[PDB]
């Protein structure tokens, strides 16, 4: 019973670490969107100058 | 030479075009500022939700 308890307690916090990871991954995407939106416009402006 | 006979401000037409160009450059720079300065808001709003 003691060794069941140990692993239950460990797993519960291991469950939170994954949520940390999901949050980090989610935050980076919002940053990358605007980079994409700026490159889209640079290319089109360069089309006008030719 | 036509000015001296009348004494009124030689070469006006080319003198005034530079003024028009000077104001145009300022307007263009201001608009360029506005666009970036708008994109910032869109990025900032998303990061807060995340």
């Amino acid at each position: 019973a003691n060794r069941f308890t140990a692993n239950i307690k460990g797993l519960t916090q291991a469950q939170r670490n994954a949520n940390d990871g999901i949050s980090l991954a989610q935050t980076t995407e919002g940053a990358l969107t605007e980079v994409n939106n700026n490159l889209q416009r640079i290319r089109e402006l360069s089309v006008q100058a030719a | 030479l036509s000015s001296i006979t009348s004494g009124a401000s030689s070469n006006p037409l080319a003198k005034l075009d530079a003024a028009l160009a000077d104001v145009d450059t300022l307007r263009s720079s201001l608009g360029a500022v506005q666009n970036r300065f708008d994109s910032v808001i869109s990025n900032l709003g998303t990061t807060v939700t995340n």
